[PDB]
């Protein structure tokens, strides 16, 4: 839908993907 | 009175613990993004290492 989620209960225990959104401290830009 | 004081600093106890909850959160996904990169890092250099031969 799109609506107020609780971003609260967020230990997915491997979410190594695009995802798992907000803050992350992934890196911007990659190899190339 | 006494009764519903007690009830508020219930209230305020359970707040704090879930801030500390909240921001542990972001911490530990956060050390499973940099994992992951320093895995791939590892692999690089291996490949990196292995083409050093011929």
């Amino acid at each position: 839908f799109g609506a107020k989620l609780p971003w609260r209960s967020d230990y997915v225990p491997l979410l190594s993907l695009p995802q798992r959104p907000r803050f992350t401290a992934q890196d911007f830009r990659q190899r190339g | 009175w006494d009764e519903h004081d007690n009830r508020t600093r219930l209230a305020e106890r359970i707040d704090t613990v879930n801030r500390w909850k909240e921001t542990l959160d972001k911490c530990l996904t956060d050390l499973d993004a940099e994992i992951d990169s320093l895995a791939q890092a590892k692999e690089s250099a291996e490949q990196n290492l292995q083409a050093k031969n011929l």
